[PDB]
DNA sequence: TTAGAGAATTGGAGAGTGTGTTTTTTTTTTTTTTT
DNA sequence: ACACACTCTCCAATTCTCTAA
């Protein structure tokens, strides 16, 4: 009933929008996109607010006043999706190329309807019915920066923000599968042969049932309406949920969450377990009909997604733009990348260089193989660290957990073999049975870190056997019978029996693992804490420096930063280097010697069990990883001898 | 109607007379106006109910007996005062029509209206009351609509409307249907302007009488409270709290036609006006405290004074007292630029004969640390001590609850092997991680551990190895910074001294009591708590080359020289030296660690480790 | 309905009823009452309604002259003998057992220090015929609980966690808080209670951190126990019951049994014990301190040339205070110290 | 034989009224404390 | 307040009948 004044007039802002779309350039930037839309080449338009800020600054420096459109579309974001769409529809250019127009049902229907009106004469339909494109806003760069550039945790999203454009940081908990949602519905009248349309915005609607057209009415033609899919307009819909990071929850509270909606080409971007910076519009969800009359003033709410930024680029997302090319050329031209990359893993830890080199080869991994008859062979590498207390095992393990784009960390005592693999939970109130994957599934195509491996129960450790070699999980339980994919490499850490390693016994007595499991690791590294006045002094001088400066001590060596390291590793995981006959003869001859030496010494104090055929393929996998890191397309004997050295060094700790 | 204006005038006279409230309005406004140009303070003021009594008794009793007729005009007058004071020009669209007035809160002298949930009675309805109890439940936060704004497409005019519900206002009005208008009076189609509309936060809680007051094992009684705007989420379950607000009734009570024959009663609530906690830990320093703390720190031997003032009722064990003081101060926690973490908190273990004050000394820490949890070793399971699953929801254990605090474990030797191994992560990585059916999560647990145990043979046997006397694995003993062995060696003068000491202790009488009625210098514990709090917040000592020169030499000699030492020596021993030196420098309020601190830390570790100084 | 009215083999019938204004909050559960009210029906089959009643009416520290008697008792020169004689008078002999029960009923004095440490007031005794004394203690004590070693539930003696969500319940150590508790066979204690009673006795608390529960329970009580090892160290005094076989005693008991089949009284003594606990909490004189410390070092030296420990010196002090409490003397004296060490011969 | 003026019978347009709606197992997988 | 089921009422469309050219 009443009315107020406000500082904003939308006519001025509409004029600014139509100038911006036809003038801005880094021809003008957005007219190329609209030409691609007109050619049917492109389905969505992404508006950059950095452009609008730049445009405002340039117009100001030319000595003229202008409205602050950037804050104006952040404060009340919902309304401007319509203004930009009307401007785009007004200014859309004509096609540059032939289209085959007759493929469109709506074109035929509207052409015939226009012809009917033309004959009869001897808005027509809602404009939403012919918008072939989607439109989204991208928030301000924080380095140019405003609230949309600054991430909020899910607790900080108060009721003040309803209507605004914001950014949210958290973990995704669940994702729905895609289904269609109506936008414009189409009907046919039987007796008078005429078509009518209805537009849907709310969660529910009543379909039409009477032909209220004036011509039909004046012919007293009370015809029947029928619905049609073939000329209705749908859009893809998906719903998700986001939840705050566990390390940001205040003490004694339960974590909170938000509902996310996604439409258009942005669909199936999110996935469960992702850590992500989502940005969008935060809105209420009104009730409808009789429910609204007795629901009260408490409103449900949700987030309309507009753009999504991931924290770590998955290795599958790689493509060699020249921006990346220029950076990998730095490492390639500098040379000796193997040592530099290994030295760059956890620089705050002194020494341990061979362990770091082994863990770099774990990050790269071997080549997947699939024979013409259907047999397949594991490409992943498995590694284990066995050693005394206080030698940085947990610390080094947790450092590698940062580099990998997909990975999880777990400890032996806190873990169930079920929850480690996959569980059949009677989760809903409806008594339904549903399968939910465990840690080894969440680490699919990544690394799984298992600390305190010696504390985990002997029965529960057997769950890992199938995943380690076959990279799959098989379940046959109440109402569920399926196989899941688990393409994951395992890294584990343990103390020997009795804690500190005991020289009175053999290595196998100290290790205390069964034969079938000890074989599934490609490398097991044995590391012992033996005092030395000389080495202890150097280690202490290094650690004390680190505590003093927060920096590793350096005179010669500069580590590569983790980002450039990820780019190099991601580029290196694409190569698939092949073997050759000269190399094959050498490794074939090496394998015989290993088994003969094992047979000779099964009695001996220097025994470590017997070399199985899985030790041959371990050599091939390590060799191929080394070939990948030098960006080759061919394994070289130089790789094989290093792969043998790296296996030999694991046992030298036994000899003080 | 006319009476509303006069009440606004009379409260304006009060606000002009008692000027300390104008300063409050103005200071909040200028603070908010400053940082807006770059957190924000709420538009709320607390008035002393005594000032209002001395100013006008007729207004005082009106607020206190008829709040629905006196609180609204008073609050209106406060908003006019804040609005007439100068404010930033050219407000934005949302600021122009925020629908956000200032709000009141009260303190002091409620008299007869200070109550508890058991005694709140139908006579007190519509009065302003104060209640005390324990929070038991809290709802989720929800937004609530109060105003909406609409733009008319053809005419270019902005329209608006307001909404009400029975819990939003002290006075009573016709309820509103929560519908959005789609069309103008003149037939123009409307659009809704989110971001210009106004929504507020809402939360319901429940408060119950304290269990100490429950009669005869009878059922306890409780009330529901309504909170909104600024008051949301300032409490959690288990809090002891005192709430101020108006006590009111709701609904039709079955007189709107029902099957009950109207035997059922009306519903009732308290509308939260102000909330205060109860202490049942933290203290806030006055200026004089800063002066005294800084002056005392320049004595020659502050460490001796402070350490001997811990548990003066316990004779002997000087070194354990010094170790506990350094534990309460702690080291400095490091986070490196690559995300790597280096531990800061000190863990202590003590093992010894029966009756040698182990449990008695362990009990003292629980009553001087700001956050402390206590448990017996056999009364706790691995999951209960770290974390457990429920319904999926994950529930914290004792080590997760004391995050930045200390945890005390008595009868540590009785804990089973299956329970002990759950602790190996928490004492170094300072986290808890679970991987069970339907759950994977990491939790933080940053505390310091102090614990007591009995040796294997019931008394310590010097004629057998320390490993034979102490049945724990080497990987666990390595995680304790200081390991103390203590025994009851029989000697004449020692026995005489201790016995005379405990007899002098048992002859104490508290100050306010006649004899037989039932109930160097030492700083008082209430001052020592302030000293520890100040030192832990305001000083962060950085390491120096002179300290490092001592630390490196001591570590390499101690590790390499062959001796009958009672604990394994590893890379973690070096960190214990750095932590102890940093904590001693912090006692001294020094901005940097010096050679003296490193020397003292070495002389403490040598005593505990090699048994002799 | 009244228990002595119900027809045999049937569970009792009941009614629901309403009251308002001054008739509210006038009664509590378990009380027998008489009611006047209108009997009527209300809405809540065909043409059928529930009945109820509207109520219109319901029916259901010391004086000066009391404490004068207690004061006259306090100045009697043989009061200690009188109270010992008044305890289980049918039981022959066993003088020191009766003396120890008097001290257990009277207790020492609680104290709190400037550094916040807290000093225990209670007493604990163990007995190795014996069934009668625990029942007598249960009757004479102002507050009392009686149990056998297995306990009344899966809580046992101390407490336990049970299960569906988990919960916790306390046994007969938590329930007797503030009073006395007596155990009828201490050897039948369960495994969890064997370890948990250490905290319950030394700390006067029970603490649990299991299945997400994290709480501490109060256990402020004096324990009397009997049976038929290291657990004896928890008690202040231990004694073994003794018997005599006079035929006249059994004949007298049998004659009394036939009579039912065909010195100070309990209530007065209970009220006196209550009065003394409320009025007096006495302190050691310096002479007692020199005496006790000299005796302590003497016993340790004698044992060294041939154990006593501080946790037993602090028990002798509590016994000494409890002996001075009978006289209402505000100070304890060498007279009490002598009888305290004399009675300390548990062996 | 056409047609036009007057009377009677029927249909359904459309206006009105009242109404209803929100909201003890038994079998099977998994974690936890208890003997 | 929002779709439905059911009731009531008035008005004009229709066919039937009588009269005269
Ligand atoms: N070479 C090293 N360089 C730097 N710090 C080291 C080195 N070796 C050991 N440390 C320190 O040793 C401490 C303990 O490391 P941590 O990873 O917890 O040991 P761990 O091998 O997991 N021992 P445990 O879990 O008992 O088997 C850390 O603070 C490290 O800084
Ligand atoms: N200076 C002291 N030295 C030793 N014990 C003392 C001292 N002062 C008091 N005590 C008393 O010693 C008794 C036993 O102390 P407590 O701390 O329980 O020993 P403990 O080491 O825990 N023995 P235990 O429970 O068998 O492991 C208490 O009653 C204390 O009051
Ligand atoms: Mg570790
Ligand atoms: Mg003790
Ligand atoms: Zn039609």
């Amino acid at each position: 009933l009443p009315s107020i004044q406000l500082p904003v007039d939308y006519n001025n802002l509409f004029n600014e929008i139509t100038d911006f779309l036809v003038t801005f350039k880094q021809g003008p930037k957005y007219m190329a996109m609209l030409q691609k839309v007109a050619n049917r080449e492109l389905n969505s338009v992404i508006i950059d607010l950095d452009d609008i800020l730049q445009y405002q600054n340039e117009k100001f420096l030319q000595g003229t006043q202008a409205d602050d459109l950037v804050s104006a579309i952040q404060q009340n974001a919902n309304h401007f999706t319509e203004l930009f769409c009307r401007a785009i529809d007004n200014n859309m250019p004509l096609p540059t190329k032939e289209i085959d127009y007759k493929d469109d049902v709506l074109d035929v229907i509207l052409n015939q309807r226009r012809l009917r009106n033309e004959r009869m004469l001897s808005e027509l339909f809602p404009p939403n019915l012919t918008r072939r494109y989607f439109l989204y806003f991208k928030p301000l760069s924080q380095n140019c920066a405003a609230i949309s550039s600054k991430p909020l945790s899910v607790r900080q999203i108060k009721g003040d923000f309803l209507g605004q454009l914001i950014t949210v940081r958290g973990i995704i908990t669940r994702v729905s599968d895609v289904k269609p949602a109506v936008e414009v519905i189409a009907y046919t009248c039987d007796q008078c042969g005429y078509e009518v349309f209805q537009e849907v915005n709310s969660r529910t609607f009543t379909p039409l049932s009477e032909c209220t057209s004036e011509e039909c009415s004046q012919n007293q033609t009370k015809g029947q309406l029928f619905m049609s899919t073939r000329a209705s307009k749908f859009s893809a819909f998906q719903e998700c949920k986001i939840q705050e990071l566990s390390q940001q929850v205040p003490v004694g509270h339960i974590p909170r969450s938000l509902n996310i909606h996604v439409n258009g080409t942005l669909v199936r971007s999110l996935s469960p377990g992702d850590i992500v910076d989502v940005t969008g519009i935060f809105l209420p969800a009104p009730y409808t009909g009789f429910k609204a009359l007795k629901a009260g003033l408490l409103t449900e709410t949700y987030l309309e997604a507009q753009f999504v930024r991931q924290h770590k680029k998955k290795f599958a997302s790689f493509s060699l733009t020249s921006d990346v090319e220029e950076r990998v050329m730095e490492l390639i031209t500098s040379g000796d990348v193997y040592n530099r990359l290994a030295k760059s893993i956890a620089p705050e830890i002194y020494g341990n260089l061979d362990v770091k080199k082994a863990l770099l080869l774990l990050l790269v991994g071997g080549v997947d193989k699939r024979v013409g008859d259907g047999m397949k062979i594991r490409g992943d590498i498995n590694v284990c660290l066995m050693g005394d207390p206080g030698v940085a095992k947990s610390q080094l393990l947790k450092a590698i957990c940062k580099i990998s784009p997909r990975g999880v960390y777990t400890t032996g005592k806190g873990s169930s073999g079920v929850g480690l693999t996959a569980a059949v939970m009677k989760d809903p109130v409806t008594d339904e049975m549903i399968l939910e994957g465990g840690a080894l599934v969440l680490a699919d195509n990544g690394i799984c870190c298992i600390d305190e491996f010696d504390k985990m129960d002997e029965s529960d450790r057997t769950a890992i056997h199938e995943v380690m070699e076959q990279q799959t999980i098989s379940i046959s339980k109440a109402g569920i019978n399926t196989t899941l994919n688990a393409r994951t490499s395992i890294l584990a850490a343990a103390n020997p029996l009795y804690g500190r390693y005991n020289p009175r016994l053999s290595p196998l007595d100290n290790i205390n693992l069964p034969a079938a499991l000890l074989s599934r690791f490609d490398i097991l590294f044995l590391m012992l804490d033996i005092p030395s006045r000389d080495d202890d002094e150097k280690l202490a001088e290094h650690v004390t420096y680190v505590h003093m400066h927060n920096k590793q001590p350096d005179l010669d060596f500069t580590p590569v930063e983790p980002s450039k390291m990820r780019e190099y590793i991601a580029y290196a995981k694409t190569k698939r280097p092949v073997m050759s006959e000269a190399v094959n003869d050498y490794v074939v001859q090496a394998y015989i010697r290993l088994r003969q030496d094992s047979k000779r010494e099964m009695d001996s104090k220097f025994s470590f069990g017997q070399a199985t055929p899985r030790t041959l393929l371990g050599i091939i996998r390590l060799s191929q990883a080394l070939a990948k890191l030098r960006l080759a397309d061919m394994v070289d004997i130089d790789d094989v001898e290093e792969a043998l050295r790296l296996v030999r060094v694991s046992k030298e700790s036994l000899y003080q | 109607d006319a009476v509303f204006g006069d009440r606004v005038r009379r409260f304006q006279e009060f606000l002009d007379t008692f000027t300390s409230y104008r300063d409050s309005v103005r200071s909040i406004q200028v603070y908010n106006s400053n940082n807006a140009a770059n957190n924000i303070l709420p538009h709320r003021i607390i008035i002393s109910l005594d000032d209002l009594r001395e100013f006008d008794r007729s207004f005082w009793s009106g607020i206190l007996v008829e709040p629905a007729y006196f609180i609204p005009p008073a609050e209106k007058a406060l908003t006019d005062l804040a609005d007439s004071m100068d404010d930033v020009p050219h407000p934005n669209a949302s600021a122009v029509s925020s629908r956000h007035p200032w709000k009141l809160s009260f303190k002091g002298s409620f008299g007869a209206h200070a109550l508890s949930p058991r005694t709140l009675t139908a006579q007190h309805l519509n009065k302003l009351v104060s209640v005390e109890g324990i929070v038991t439940k809290t709802s989720l936060v929800r937004p609530k609509l109060i105003r909406s704004v609409h733009y008319a497409a053809k005419t270019g005019r902005f329209h608006y409307r307001d909404y009400t519900d029975a819990t939003t206002t002290l006075t009573t009005r016709i309820p509103t249907p929560a519908i959005y208008p789609t069309e103008d009076t003149e037939g123009n189609k409307l659009t809704t302007e989110y971001g210009y509309s106004t929504f507020i936060d809402h939360q319901r809680i429940t408060v119950q009488e304290m269990p100490e007051m429950a009669p005869a094992g009878q059922l306890p009684r409780s009330i529901d409270v309504i909170l909104d705007d600024d008051l949301v989420d300032k409490t959690k379950p288990g809090d002891r709290v005192n709430v101020v607000g108006v006590f009111k009734s709701l609904g039709a009570g079955g007189m709107n036609q029902s099957n009950s024959n109207t035997l059922i009663g009306f519903k009732t609530l308290i509308l939260g006006n102000t909330v205060y906690p109860l202490h049942a830990a933290r203290q806030m320093l006055t200026d004089f405290d800063i002066r005294n703390i800084n002056k005392l720190s320049k004595k020659k031997d502050i460490f001796d004074i402070l350490s001997q003032s811990l548990a003066p009722s316990i004779y002997g064990h000087d070194h354990i007292k010094k170790a506990i003081l350094l534990m309460l101060m702690g080291g400095v926690e490091k986070n490196l630029e690559n995300g790597s973490h280096l531990r800061g908190d000190i863990n202590i273990l003590m093992v010894g004969d029966p009756s040698t004050a182990k449990s008695q000394l362990l009990r003292f820490v629980l009553n001087t640390a700001s956050l402390a949890i206590a448990t017996t070793g056999r009364g706790s399971s691995g999951v209960g001590l770290t974390a457990a699953v429920t319904t999926r929801r994950l529930e914290a254990g004792a080590m997760v609850l004391a995050d930045r605090g200390v945890v005390c474990i008595d009868e540590f030797d009785k804990m089973t092997d299956v329970d002990r191994v759950a602790i190996h992560e928490v004492m170094e990585q300072q986290t808890v991680t679970i991987a069970k059916a339907g759950i994977h999560t990491t939790l933080n647990a940053r505390c310091s551990v102090i614990a007591a145990a009995n040796p294997v043979f019931g008394q310590y046997d010097v004629n057998r190895d320390p490993h034979q006397n102490i049945a724990l694995p080497d990987s666990l003993l390595s995680r304790f910074d200081l390991l103390f062995v203590v025994t009851d060696d029989i000697n004449e003068i020692r026995d005489r001294s201790i016995s005379e000491h405990v007899l002098r202790t048992h002859r104490y009488l508290p100050p306010g009591y006649l004899e037989g009625e039932p109930v160097p210098k030492l700083v008082t514990i209430p001052f020592l708590r302030k000293y520890v709090q100040y030192a832990k917040e305001r000083v962060i000592p950085q390491l120096t080359q002179e300290a490092i020169n001592v630390i490196v030499k001591n570590y390499t000699d101690l590790r390499n020289d062959d001796n009958t030492k009672k604990s394994p020596i590893t890379a973690r021993t070096l960190e214990t030296l750095i932590r102890l030196a940093t904590a001693h420098a912090k006692v001294r309020l020094s901005k940097t660690v010096n050679k003296v601190d490193a020397k003292v830390a070495a002389n403490l570790l040598r005593f505990a480790l090699l048994g002799e100084d | 309905e009244i228990p002595e009215l119900v027809p045999v083999g049937e569970m009792p019938r009941n009614l629901t009823m309403t009251c308002d204004r001054y008739l509210t909050n006038k009664v509590i559960p378990g009380t027998r009452v008489t009611i006047v009210g209108i009997y009527s029906i209300y809405n809540s089959g065909v043409a059928i309604r529930t009945p109820y009643i509207k109520i219109l009416g319901i029916q259901s520290m010391f004086t000066e002259e009391e404490e004068e008697e207690f004061l006259q008792l306090s100045r009697n020169p043989k009061l200690y003998e009188i109270l010992t004689n008044s305890i289980a008078p049918s039981i022959f002999g066993n003088e020191d057992i009766k003396k120890a029960i008097v001290c257990l009923l009277m207790g020492g004095s609680k104290k709190i220090l400037p550094d916040g440490m807290r000093l225990r007031g209670d007493i604990n005794v163990l007995l190795l015929a014996k069934s009668q004394l625990l029942k007598f203690v249960e009757k004479v004590s102002p507050i009392a609980v009686y149990t056998s070693g297995k306990g009344s539930s899966a809580a046992g003696l101390t407490a336990s966690v049970q299960r569906r969500e988990f919960y916790l319940e306390g046994g007969a150590m938590v329930l007797a808080d503030g009073g006395v508790v007596c155990i009828d066979e201490f050897d039948k204690m369960r495994d969890e209670d064997r370890v948990a009673i250490h905290e319950a006795m030394e700390q006067q608390t029970i603490s649990i951190a299991k299945a997400g529960i994290t709480t501490v329970l109060n256990s402020r009580t004096s324990v009397l126990a009997a049976a038929n090892t290291t657990i004896l160290s928890r008690f202040d005094m231990i004694f073994i019951v003794k018997d005599d076989h006079n035929e006249e005693r059994d004949i007298s008991i049998a004659n009394h049994v036939i009579n039912i089949h065909t010195e100070i009284s309990i209530e007065k003594m209970k009220r006196y014990i209550t009065y003394c606990r409320l009025k007096c909490a006495p302190r050691l004189s310096p002479q007692a301190a020199e005496k006790l410390s000299s005796n302590f070092v003497t016993i340790r030296k004698q044992l060294l040339i041939n154990p006593i420990t501080i946790r037993q010196l602090e028990a002798i002090i509590r016994i000494t205070e409890s002996l001075a409490k009978l006289e209402l003397s505000p100070i304890a004296q060498e007279r009490h110290v002598d009888e305290a060490i004399r009675l300390f011969q548990a062996s």
